[PDB]
């Protein structure tokens, strides 16, 4: 009831915000990131969730930051082809030691933020750059 | 590039063929065989003992003709071997030696069957490598969604699978032996009751047209029996091969009828929108919602102008009320079944699926069970 | 081996057409006309 | 009718054309080799639905390609002349163990594309040069 409502008010309220506050800078903050590598085979992203939907953008930033080239990308443009290229992209990921859990290739496709979020953090700390 | 695999789609009435990461199949025909009938009094002409494909239809009134596949089970394998030898060397003039075969199957059948296509094709024809496919799961794979139900209907087998984020439910999978070739045969014993007399299997062939061209699915059934019975403003007009004309009228639309109601056939089983509401049913209970929006229809047999609107109809009678009941039909659904395949030979990971000709060898014919779902 | 007339022609029918495909043209898949609808993120860019 | 309409129109459209380039382009592989073969011999092809028809021209291609010597082709301007001549020529490819379906020697005096095409192309794969 009212205490119910209550908690419903402070979950709502405090929860959510300070989620959405944090997510928010850190979005920023990995596209800032990512738009940097991205820009050396003259390709750049707006929002970060839409355009990893796709998978071209992830198998291009793998290809900046490891060197070594991909499999290339399945032709098309249909849901089965973005699975594709992303279980390719994942699986180059598992490849080289990287740990990666509760992210499958629906996931990346579908757009959820915090495992987006995710990937491209584990990127960033535990991937091995070399120049 | 590696050598684009051949999609082969094996129908009960129709066979198709064509290549990988095509949008259309090449070539199309009839999967009949005739034998002739009468003696040839005349020296010199063709010995020829087989008609196969479009020639057997060119010539029907000197020949008997039957068909290899009925109730989506292989019966006679030598016209088996001809009808492929026919759709390889002839249709497409292409060498099946170095060309991977996709092949497509009805869901529940014998086992054996399975064995025989595999050791046909190692054996014979000297393929590197093949793969058997449900028609089904290429049907959702044309469709463009991972998950949905999917309800095919040829003219050996009427087939419904549930699947769900690219998982199936083995005994959610319900099979029905009502299809085309009953309703071909329902529409003669029905044409019977106007005087019309057909006998012959050639005639067959014209009952098929007649069914094709004059049939459609009532949205409501005594509303058109009364409207049909009342006046002749439904009635239409066809011409025989020989000039005959003759007049349909009421037996337009009872002949799809049979789809809904089985019991005009004899058969005690349940309407093809019963099937597919008792398929939903046995699933989970969360995975319902998604695949009450989802149905997908296939095969030539559901391209009766109006089945959509019935369908639709009858599943939202059945399902509860605060759910949405989407049918997707799409335009060209009769290809559907090849087309998905010539999806599924162009994806990067098939090429780790194929039973090679070295696995064959090591594991005998057996091996299919294994590979192929 | 020891015919190098006719293999050619073999060769030739691999293809969905007797002959190869240009190089610069896109695929059957990404021609848009290809029937299948394609998905939303792609429609949506 | 419109989603009928729409499955009889891609039917006459991308099948059709499907099939039809791959014919066009087969064909005219198919005559360049069989006059790159008939040319020993004082004969030329320059169509290959009509010319095959007649059959003196399929006769005299199995008597370059095998190199051994075939019956005499009966003489007449009939159609049971040329059913013969037809008819001849497809018993010698029965006796060198090359396999064909739905060969008739009407099938090749009507004139069907499908059936004079698999024939040449069941020649080229099957039957050896020697
Ligand atoms: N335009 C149409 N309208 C109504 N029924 C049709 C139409 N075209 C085909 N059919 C029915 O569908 C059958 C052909 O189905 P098909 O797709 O060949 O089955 P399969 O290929 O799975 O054996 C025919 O027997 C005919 O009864």
């Amino acid at each position: 009831d009212n205490d119910n409502s209550s908690a419903r008010l402070f979950e709502r309220s405090r929860i959510k915000a300070l989620a959405d506050e944090r997510e928010v800078v850190q979005k920023k903050t990995f596209t800032k990131w990512v738009n940097s590598h991205l820009a050396r085979v003259s390709c750049r992203i707006t929002d970060l969730y839409k355009d990893l939907r796709d998978g071209r953008m992830l198998i291009k930033l793998l290809e900046v930051l490891s060197g070594e080239m991909l499999p290339k990308p399945t032709k098309g443009k249909m849901r089965i082809h973005c699975l594709e290229n992303v279980d390719k992209a994942l699986q180059f990921l598992k490849e080289q030691r990287v740990h990666l859990e509760n992210m499958g290739s629906h996931d990346i496709v579908d757009g959820n933020h915090r495992l987006v979020l995710g990937l491209i953090w584990t990127i960033i700390l535990r991937f091995q750059i070399q120049d | 590039d590696d050598i684009a695999a051949l999609v082969v789609d094996n129908g009960s009435g129709m066979c198709k063929a064509g290549f990988a990461g095509d949008d259309a199949p090449r070539a199309v025909f009839p999967s009949i065989v005739g034998r002739p009938r009468h003696q040839g009094v005349m020296v010199g002409m063709g010995q020829k003992d087989s008609y196969v494909g479009d020639e057997a239809q060119s010539k029907r009134g000197i020949l008997t003709l039957k068909y290899p596949i009925e109730h989506g089970i292989v019966t006679n394998w030598d016209d088996m071997e001809k009808i492929w030898h026919h759709t390889f060397y002839n249709e497409l003039r292409v060498a099946p030696e170095e060309h991977p075969v996709l092949l497509t199957e009805a869901p529940l059948n014998p086992k054996a069957n399975r064995e025989k296509m595999t050791q046909i094709m190692f054996e014979t024809f000297n393929t590197p490598a093949m793969y058997v496919a449900i028609q089904a799961v290429l049907s959702l794979y044309a469709s463009g969604r991972t998950t949905g139900i999917v309800m095919d209907s040829g003219d050996g087998v009427t087939h419904t699978v549930p699947i769900y984020e690219g998982y199936a439910l083995p005994h959610a999978i319900l099979r029905l032996d009502l299809a085309g070739r009953d309703l071909t045969d329902y529409l003669m014993k029905i044409l019977t009751e106007r005087g019309y007399s057909f006998t012959t299997t050639a005639e067959r062939e014209i009952v098929r047209d007649i069914k094709e061209k004059l049939c459609y699915v009532a949205l409501d059934f005594e509303q058109e029996m009364a409207t049909a019975a009342s006046s002749s403003s439904l009635e239409k007009s066809y011409e025989l091969p020989d000039g005959q004309v003759i007049t349909i009228g009421n037996e337009r639309f009872r002949c799809p009828e049979a789809l809904f109601q089985p019991s005009f056939l004899g058969m005690e089983s349940c309407g093809i929108h019963e099937t597919t509401f008792n398929s939903i049913m046995k699933c989970d209970v969360d995975i319902r919602k998604d695949l009450y929006a989802n149905t997908v229809l296939s095969g030539g047999t559901t391209m009766y102008p109006g089945i959509a609107d019935r369908m639709q109809k009858e599943i939202t009678a059945l399902a509860p009320s605060t759910m949405k009941i989407k049918i997707i039909a799409p335009p060209e659904r009769k290809y559907s079944v090849w087309i998905g395949g010539s999806i599924l030979a162009s994806l990067s990971t098939f090429q780790q699926m194929w039973i090679s000709k070295q696995e064959y060898d090591e594991s005998g014919p057996s091996i299919v069970h294994r590979k192929c779902f | 081996s020891k015919h190098l007339i006719e293999d050619l022609i073999i060769e030739s029918s691999k293809f969905p057409a007797a002959q190869p495909p240009d190089p610069n043209q896109p695929a059957k898949i990404e021609t848009d006309y290809w029937p299948c609808p394609p998905s939303l993120a792609v429609v949506e860019t």
